[PDB]
């Protein structure tokens, strides 16, 4: 050892809690020095005063389960993400995969920062007035980089490699399972920065917040036949979320959304978070 | 093959149903996970973190909404005035809508357990005073004077070095769970009225200002729980996004 | 067995999942764990604070 | 007996006599990247003295009607010191931080500051006022450098989320009647083990005055605020010629 | 009703044959199983897509055929056609109290009871379970009567 | 998969049939029961009064 | 028989689904197999075989495409000139489209691992010289001179008896996998720029020609992998075959 | 058992295949083997070349 | 010239760290590459 210079802690570990914690009995107390009612919120720690340190309590054994508050049961519900119509007029549509088009699922997923999950997609398809007509349809998923079909009878519809479903209108709705497919370790709904290098100007200002680890290609449907079908079609896509793991919670949004790609809000009507009242003394 | 029959419940699409579906990518492998700090296993870990309560939600504070987080306390000439009052319903609209607890209770229907409300004084160093914070179980309205309000659960606060006190709101109810209170028939699930009174005056020497402010923080205790998930009504979608 | 490819494999959930295919992400959700850790969100403080003592002395 | 504190790292030392406790964000110490999570094959470089030290930024002025300020990390340190050089000559970095904010006043003033560290702070616009424009923030707003920018609508944090529940992030208070400093220790939080320092900004630091500063006339009407930060376990990889941005 | 959607308040005392059996006991505790049989008002069958949605008390309700409440991000919902076998679901015991009661002697609220508030007598909020909403799926007006 | 056939009796709604149906609330827990006096287990206990 | 229900996902034709189907020939037996040499068990055995790289893909070489495989090196009068430069994206169009690795990466989307590029000198015996081959990680453009380009990973090549050198391109990236780089947003997955410079001059005696050529070979290392199979776009079918 | 008639019987793939009929070519594909041999395509050379030594001396 | 490919790794040219990777090679097998249904014929009866 010629150089004496070169030779040279987690805080809390998790545990299972099936039920809510019980309440133990207590009595009155008269003493000096010990005080649980006085805290200091300046340190950023929340208070640890229970019920028994302020009043006298009895003994209550509660068996209230905390199962419904887990993240698995909170997210595993199918929600609407897309409405796709074929009046587009040539019997096919190419829809870019973006799951931020409807505000009810966007608010729940933006509660966390990083998320890692597997999905399950379901397609419910009918006419624009709910009417049913026997008709053959084809769905095709196109990964990013793959060629896309430009016509109703292109060579991309041969599906030699692409996953695809053939389903009729009179059938039960189709269901598929999709694994976690990002190049990174988790999806993120917020990306503070620019994706590319080089100079950032007013022509390239729309790049701010677009992370390529979330762009998953496109999605294409068509009527199967080579001619023009005489019916209008409308597709609704529902997505469930399975095997959820989340990280780094955030405040929830209280302003209404404006676009799918940026958190811009309306600058004139800033909505106050609570409903206002008249006086501070009268409820 | 084997004889079967199809029962009722066939070919329905149940959104909260859990089943096995066919995969689209055989032999696929995901990216291996790395250790990222701050993993949330349960939604009750967020409900114990205190956030700011919006007590001063007046009609004149809608164009300057930075003042709704602090409510003032000044020098009085009389004794026993009240400074603020609000309901203790975490699910009803009002001051509790600004909390991370009040926004997470909207995604459920029934809740149980006890709360806590932490107040923090933010005046000068030379100023002093004593406040009385009382919680009254339902049956009566807001008390007209201090000598009525001191009958419920109450805590006397003293300003000094420790500038924070926690009034715990204990769980006193007839049912095991409580739905979201509202005007009509669902006010049967109301939980009480929280007021705050001047125990003594707010005494200040010469050279220090005569008006201070108090911020209020709210959180849940360890025996808190929820059930019966539903959707919130705070968000909407009238116009189409993008 | 099955070539295990899910979203939750390092720290996972309960062992009651049902699957008929060969890929593990086709399986059901099952019932969840009851594990939780509150103190890394409510007490992120280096020096330990006891509830009896004054916190700022 | 815990109101005094001393932090030393590198060749720098910070002392305080009226201090709150130390906040470790999410209860994790910053550390070097282990081999089980690594993906780069090149051997990383660790300067380990010249970048693990306290760097002092500029000083703002707290008035009676101030809104609030924010700094983007690690954009604040990318043009100063040898850490400004290793982040210009490499492609990947990885480091924790340790934020220390000082603001002191006498016993006759009053006010309250809320310090908070917020990861992935994506800013937004007011969308042209009426809400029909797809506006975007310019480069001078999103990455201000070591000066830092002011806030316009602090009630919504210029990102659509309210101030009222910002405390779910790691945070502390600077109350002018008890203490005068606040300190947070932040580990490295990202989906990938290394990242570029010129195109990605990990977190934002927000200092927002909740209770306004008030005093009687005649006192010192000049209340300054000074931020001091320090990287913890900095590593770098992927050497290439100097590119500033 | 004529706009392609109805909002029906959950009250299981509308038909006397089941009301007489359940009123034989005072307190009851059970889990249910619901089945929906749907056709035209003359028994005729037409291929048609339908959606059922259960709305808990406190949740927002849909006011139109194409409202934002029909996205069902949290609410349990079934999509079923007319030509299919009838749908079936299972519902657990969901009262805040320990058992349902069919008789409640008193007033639900405090305060003064007068002739304007006399209809409150006998309304227990442990039995009000929200509402129930169906609609035709499409955004236009369907040409058939449903029952 | 496995070969099957559907027998007669398919797609009928029998009102006194006992079977297994799908649930709508995963992970739900009811209110815990308390002891209430006067439990009736059988309808023949009333016929002797 | 046994009561069942049909779930969603019934009567769909999933092209990547794996199941059991009914046979048409009962009791059939195939022809017994014989031992045929050269069995491929995995597609990564082909990706380690070097093929020729098309560095000299100019617009004037479209009518004489035999010259696109060799790029020339001649006697310079000045010092420190660069002879060639290209991107190191195996999936982007350009010089890597002519390889068996570049055609096999098109059938997938995400790849990982390190590469290698082998150069082979094909001049006379009496000729000599030294070349510098550098690989620069992304962030900068092509370097303007030699003294900028020598900062990245680089190898100095000497002509002699051994006429082949291998510059290995190590895997330096932020993500575990990389998608196919392209102009737009997907240039975030770019991987660098490979240049080549004159270390010294190309010195030739009298009687031997003053212009030689260099061929370039490319392959993958042992830690190479791919995922998420898709179709290529290099082939097409506009007119019907036959 | 079943009269074994597949395409891959001499050197086969993993043992997780499912079948309900009597002929083995009706069975599923299953998961595959991880076996590979690179050196009969990248090093088809009689005299062995070491990576340290000069190859042409 | 001998027709053998090179055997130089990363560690023989530069200095490297230690990296344990768990990238599977399942998708590159010939079974998963070919077991996908593709179109082979269009047959019409006018
Ligand atoms: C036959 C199956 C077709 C369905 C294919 C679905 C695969 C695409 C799944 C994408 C998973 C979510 C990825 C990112 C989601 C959001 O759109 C982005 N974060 C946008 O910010
Ligand atoms: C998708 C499922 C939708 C069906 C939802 C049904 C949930 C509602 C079940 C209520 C259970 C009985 C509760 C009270 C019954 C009587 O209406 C009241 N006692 C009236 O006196």
């Amino acid at each position: 050892d010629p150089i004496a210079d070169m030779i040279d802690r987690s805080l809390t570990a998790l545990q299972v809690l099936p039920t809510a914690a019980n309440t133990e009995a207590s009595s009155h107390r008269l003493g000096t020095g010990v005080v649980p009612a006085l805290q200091a919120a300046e340190t950023g720690a929340s208070s640890n005063a229970s019920d028994k340190n302020l009043i006298e309590t009895r003994c209550v054994l509660n068996h209230h389960s905390t199962q419904e508050t887990a993240i698995g049961n909170f997210f595993s519900r199918a929600g609407l993400v897309s409405i796709i119509t074929m009046p587009n007029t040539d019997g096919y549509v190419n829809w870019d995969i973006d799951l931020m088009g409807y505000a009810q699922l966007r608010r729940k997923c933006e509660l966390f920062t990083y998320m890692r999950f597997d999905a399950e997609f379901t397609f419910v398809v009918a006419k624009p007035n709910g009417v049913l007509v026997p008709q053959l349809l084809q769905y095709m998923y196109v990964p990013p980089g793959a060629p896309k079909p430009t016509s109703r009878d292109s060579f991309a519809w041969q599906t030699a490699t692409n996953p695809s479903v053939f389903v009729k209108m009179t059938d039960p709705p189709a269901q598929v399972s999709v694994p976690f497919m990002s190049p990174a370790s988790a999806y993120q709904w917020f990306y503070d920065g620019y994706p590319t290098f080089g100079e950032h100007l007013q022509a390239n200002d729309l790049d701010y917040g677009q992370c390529p680890n979330n762009m998953m290609g496109t999605f294409s449907i068509r009527t199967v036949g080579t001619e023009k079908s005489p019916h209008s079609i409308t597709l609704r896509v529902y997505m469930r979320i399975k095997h959820v793991r989340a990280w780094i919670p955030r405040p929830l949004r209280n302003q209404p959304y404006l676009f799918k790609t940026n958190p811009n809000y309306k600058g004139n009507d800033i909505k106050c978070t609570s409903t206002s009242r008249d006086k501070i003394t009268t409820l | 093959g084997i004889p079967t029959e199809l029962k009722p419940g066939t070919n329905q699409f149940l959104t909260t149903d859990d089943g096995v579906s066919a995969p689209i990518l055989p032999g696929f492998h995901p990216t291996p996970p790395i250790h990222i700090p701050g993993e949330v296993h349960n939604l009750l870990e967020i409900c114990r973190v205190e956030t700011i309560l919006e007590v001063n939600n007046l009609k004149t504070n809608e164009t300057t909404p930075m003042q709704r987080l602090c409510f003032p306390v000044s020098v009085q000439s009389k004794t026993g005035e009240l400074c603020a009052a609000f309901r203790a319903d975490p699910g009803r609209d009002g001051p509790w809508q600004s909390t991370i607890l009040g926004q997470l209770c909207r995604y459920y229907t029934q809740w149980s357990g006890s709360l806590e409300v932490t107040f923090m004084f933010a005046g000068s160093f030379m100023a002093t005073g004593k406040m009385l914070i009382a919680y009254t179980p339902p049956g009566g309205n807001v008390p007209a004077d201090r000598i009525t309000a001191m009958l419920g659960t109450h805590v006397i606060w003293d300003f000094g070095l420790q500038s924070s006190v926690t009034l715990v709101v204990p769980w006193i109810s007839n049912t095991h769970y409580r739905a979201h209170a509202r005007a009509g028939y669902f006010d049967y699930y109301t939980t009480g009225i929280i007021t705050i009174w001047y125990q003594t005056n707010y005494v200040v020497p010469i050279g220090a200002p005569t008006t201070a402010y108090i911020v209020a923080l709210a959180a849940a205790q360890d025996n808190f729980t929820m059930k019966l998930c539903k959707d919130t009504e705070d968000i909407e979608q009238t116009a189409n996004i993008q | 067995h099955e070539n295990s490819n899910s979203a939750s494999e390092g720290s996972t959930i309960n062992y009651t999942t049902i699957n008929y295919y060969k890929d593990a992400y086709a399986a059901s959700a099952g019932r969840q764990d009851m594990s939780q850790d509150p103190k890394k969100f409510t007490d992120p403080v280096m020096d330990v604070i006891h509830e009896m003592a004054p916190p700022l002395k | 007996s815990d109101r005094v504190a001393q932090l030393t790292i590198g060749n720098s030392t910070i002392t305080t006599q009226e201090a709150a406790n130390i906040v470790i964000a999410y209860g994790e110490w910053p550390e070097y990247c282990p081999d089980t999570d690594a993906t780069a094959v090149d051997k990383p470089t660790r300067p380990d003295v010249s970048v693990n030290r306290f760097f002092t930024l500029d000083t703002k002025s707290w008035a009676k009607d101030s809104k609030g300020w924010y700094w983007k990390f690690p954009d604040v340190l990318t043009e100063v010191g040898v850490f400004g050089q290793n982040a210009q000559f490499h492609y990947l970095y990885r480091s924790g931080f340790c934020v220390h904010v000082q603001c002191n006043a006498s016993k006759f003033h009053q006010g309250a500051l809320l310090v908070a560290v917020l990861p992935e702070y994506v800013l937004g616009t007011i969308a042209g006022g009426t809400g029909n424009e797809n506006s975007h923030p310019p480069y001078a707003t999103t990455q201000p450098g070591q000066v830092g920018a002011v806030l316009t609508h602090p009630y919504v944090l210029d990102a659509g989320i309210p101030l009222s529940q910002l405390t779910v992030c790691p945070h502390q208070w600077i109350n002018l009647r008890t203490n005068n400093c606040a300190t947070i220790i932040v580990p490295y939080m990202n989906t990938v083990p290394f990242d570029s320092a010129l195109n990605h900004c990990n977190f934002g630091l927000l200092v927002i005055p909740v209770v306004p500063l008030d005093f009687n006339a005649g006192a010192t009407s000049e209340i300054p605020i000074t931020v001091t930060i320090a990287p913890m376990c900095a590593e770098f990889a992927g050497l290439r010629q100097a590119v500033k941005q």
